[PDB]
DNA sequence: GTTACTGTGGGAAAGAAA
DNA sequence: TTTCTTTCCCACAGTAAC
């Protein structure tokens, strides 16, 4: 078998023109239901498992152009729970660029507080691609109905951070459908779910688009403004009220918690809410009122879920062909630091799962690296010279980019970019 | 700028006879370049014309930290000298300077931090003492001098992790070695119940594994 | 000027030092650790395959 | 229609934390 | 005693294979 390659300079510069990064992603929900007994509580949402980036085709022509059956060029891949003793369950990735994991759970037999879903992954000839894993998912025995003081967060929505909702008709988990977007508008589909961006807003709001958000965690009665993620079409303004009973109460502050039942007022339209007719997103009245001023019941079919959601994304790239080894573990870098400055300029990177086996590579120069440890890696920054023919000193601003790559010619991109500045 | 150009690189004296004037890309103040082009005498002027030492550029950092990251001796001398200036300062991750300290392998700052009343069990964003920070990086030195002053052994960050944890996972044999010897809790388990030993298994660090399973016992 | 550069040349070389020993601590144990992973990508390729006659 | 089964959601029982 | 949290139980109402 071809010995490990390093990445040559002309490798680098060939990828930092066309640049076709492999890159693996997983969606899904920060908490997750215990299964009890030998029941099987279904996480909803299900784990998605999309596979972005021009360069899984490049790749899948790649193995083609040396023999390959259509077959044989095909991303495999199985979820799991970690380290249990189960069974990972494969996801069916022909043809489609994603795939949702519809029948993970947890046992009680698991006695972890946490765990973070295992994708194992290969193409299907055997060859190795790697495994990565979703942040971390929190257990809980089952939802608390029950109050929620501000002291125990990690179970409260937040102002900023995402969420998935859904309806489930009647009791049956074939019913369940997510609001999700395509074509512009609100669907309700049944088989993938959208994640959005859950922002709170101060009682005297204005109108659309261009306002402002602000901090805080979320409780009941006040004016929050749904927005996809990907899309980013919108909900016009509304009210999580928290319910019960087919009752969507109005006299409410206790905070939203984690698969917390609540239906949607709008934009103080009147009364209309937020509903799902076994279809699609249509409007509606909820006309029983006569109850109390302040319980206005509703018809099933508007009384979403809340359940809060993270994302772990992946990126990298077959720089020098196909590597014997595993692209996994990726090289995520959080912050880049400058230390000193002219004649002796170092950088500190910070991330995670870094390895004794990276360069940094400034632009197409590879500079001295040291590791430090898994999340601290140290490298020197490369004489301006390396980049300017004559210069002594930077006479001008050069902005050269940030990226690291390990010793076989994998190189796992990052989006920063080190710029060189005159030494005042 | 003018006053800056002086002090990164008499001038520094002339002008001062603005100053706390903060650059558009980085943030920081002439105090921060005097700290990272390590130029000693321009901290000093600075200073004296009463300087603020803990302006925060845009990652968070003041001079101190500056001052640690370039291996600044005098200016470092000069920042914790000075009374003002806040010695358990803070980035905007949570790093500090007793931190930075312990994982860029600089000589001898950490323990005048810490002899000049530093907080030593201070945490990052992520919840790590420059203890942990030690480990991840096998500085035994620090962690003796960290143990030695009080640090807390069996302290655990956001992900549960104990020092001795993130030892056994890098295999930092001397400091994994050093944390035992102080009776590091070895039973504390991470935030997905895993021992050290086990992170060490995996890892395949047969060393810190042997360590773990029969080194100062009982 | 010499006493402070000789600190310096102190620092990196410790820093040096220490990269090399985890890169070969590392590197020592690839084979057992990619031999390893391979036992198990086989195991469910082998599944893969399996699952694929059934239909 | 008939049968055997299976996620869910709601409420009782068993502990564990005040 | 309270107040929750974690385990148990069990019956709607869909599926699937006859």
């Amino acid at each position: 078998r071809p010995p490990p390659k390093r990445l040559t300079r002309e490798a680098m510069r060939n990828y930092l023109k066309e640049r076709g990064d492999q890159t693996v992603l997983i969606l899904h929900a920060k908490v997750a239901q215990k299964s009890y007994g030998n029941e099987k509580r279904f996480f909803c949402p299900p784990p998605c498992v999309y596979l972005m980036g021009s360069g899984w085709k490049k790749k899948k022509e790649q193995m083609e152009r040396d023999g390959c059956s259509e077959q044989e060029s095909q991303p495999c891949a199985f979820i799991g729970i970690g380290n249990s003793d189960q069974e990972m369950q494969q996801l069916n990735l022909e043809g489609k660029n994603y795939c949702t994991a519809k029948t993970l759970y947890i046992s009680d037999s698991d006695k972890r507080k946490h765990f973070m879903l295992s994708v194992k992954m290969f193409y299907g000839n055997s060859d190795d691609i790697g495994v990565f894993l979703s942040k971390r998912i929190k257990v809980i025995s089952k939802p608390s109905k029950k109050k929620q003081s501000l002291k125990n967060a990690d179970l409260c929505i937040a102002s900023g951070t995402k969420v998935a909702l859904f309806n489930r008709l009647r009791s049956q988990t074939v019913s369940t459908r997510y609001l999700h977007v395509e074509g512009g508008n609100f669907h309700a589909s049944s088989q993938q779910w959208g994640a959005f961006f859950i922002h709170l807003l101060d009682d005297d709001e204005s109108e659309g688009e261009e306002f402002t958000v602000r901090d805080g965690y979320i409780h009941y009665g006040q004016t929050v403004k749904l927005v996809c993620s990907v899309t980013g079409m919108a909900l016009p303004r509304l009210i999580i009220r928290k319910v019960d009973k087919q009752t969507a109460l109005l006299d409410a502050d206790d905070p939203v918690s984690q698969l917390h039942k609540c239906a949607f007022y709008l934009k103080d339209t009147e009364r209309m809410y937020l509903c799902l007719s076994q279809e699609r997103i249509i409007q509606f009245q909820a006309t029983p009122c006569p109850k109390e001023p302040n319980k206005e019941m509703i018809n099933d079919g508007a009384s979403w879920t809340i359940i809060s959601t993270d994302k772990a994304e992946y990126t990298f790239y077959e720089g020098m062909g196909p590597v014997l080894a595993p692209v996994t573990p990726v090289p995520v870098v959080e912050s880049l630091q400058l230390n000193g400055g002219g004649d002796v300029a170092m950088l500190e990177l910070t991330g995670q799962n870094f390895t004794p086996n990276l360069r940094v590579w400034f632009g197409d120069v590879e500079a001295e690296t040291m590791y430090r440890c898994g999340e601290s890696m140290l490298c020197v920054v490369p004489d301006i010279s390396a980049f300017r023919e004559g210069w002594r000193w930077v006479r001008q601003p050069v902005q050269v980019p940030v990226t690291l790559v390990r010793n076989d010619g994998i190189i796992y991109s990052t989006s920063l970019t080190f710029t060189y500045t005159p030494e005042p | 700028t003018p006053l800056m150009i002086a002090s990164c690189s008499a001038v520094i004296s002339d002008f001062i006879y603005s100053l706390h004037n903060q650059t558009d890309r980085t943030g920081e103040t002439a105090l921060h370049l005097a700290a990272r082009y390590s130029r000693s005498d321009a901290a000093k002027r600075l200073l004296e014309a009463s300087a603020d030492a803990n302006i925060q550029d845009n990652m968070g950092r003041t001079p101190l930290h500056a001052a640690v990251s370039a291996d600044a001796q005098g200016v470092f001398q000069i920042l914790i000298r000075n009374r003002a200036t806040d010695l358990d300062a803070r980035m905007h991750d949570g790093t500090t300077p007793l931190i930075l300290a312990a994982r860029l392998a600089v000589e001898g700052m950490l323990e005048d931090l810490i002899n000049s009343h530093a907080d030593v069990n201070a945490v990052d964003d992520l919840g790590k003492s420059a203890l942990h920070w030690a480990a991840a990086v096998n500085n035994v030195d620090a962690a003796v001098v960290l143990l030695k002053n009080g640090a807390n052994k069996d302290m655990q960050n956001n992900r549960e992790e104990t020092p001795l944890f993130l030892a056994a996972r890098e295999g930092s044999y001397e400091t994994a070695k050093v944390l035992l010897d102080h009776f590091a809790n070895r039973d504390i388990t991470d935030h997905m119940d895993r021992l050290p030993r086990d992170i060490a298994q995996e890892r395949m660090h047969h060393d810190i594994v042997r360590l773990l399973d029969e080194y100062n016992l009982v | 000027h010499s006493a402070v550069m000789e600190r310096l040349r102190r620092r990196i070389e410790l820093c040096r030092r220490h990269h090399s020993t985890c890169e070969a601590r590392y590197e020592a144990v690839s084979p057992e650790r990619l031999e390893l992973e391979r036992q198990h990508t086989f195991a469910l390729h082998q599944r893969c395959i399996q699952a694929k006659a059934k239909r």
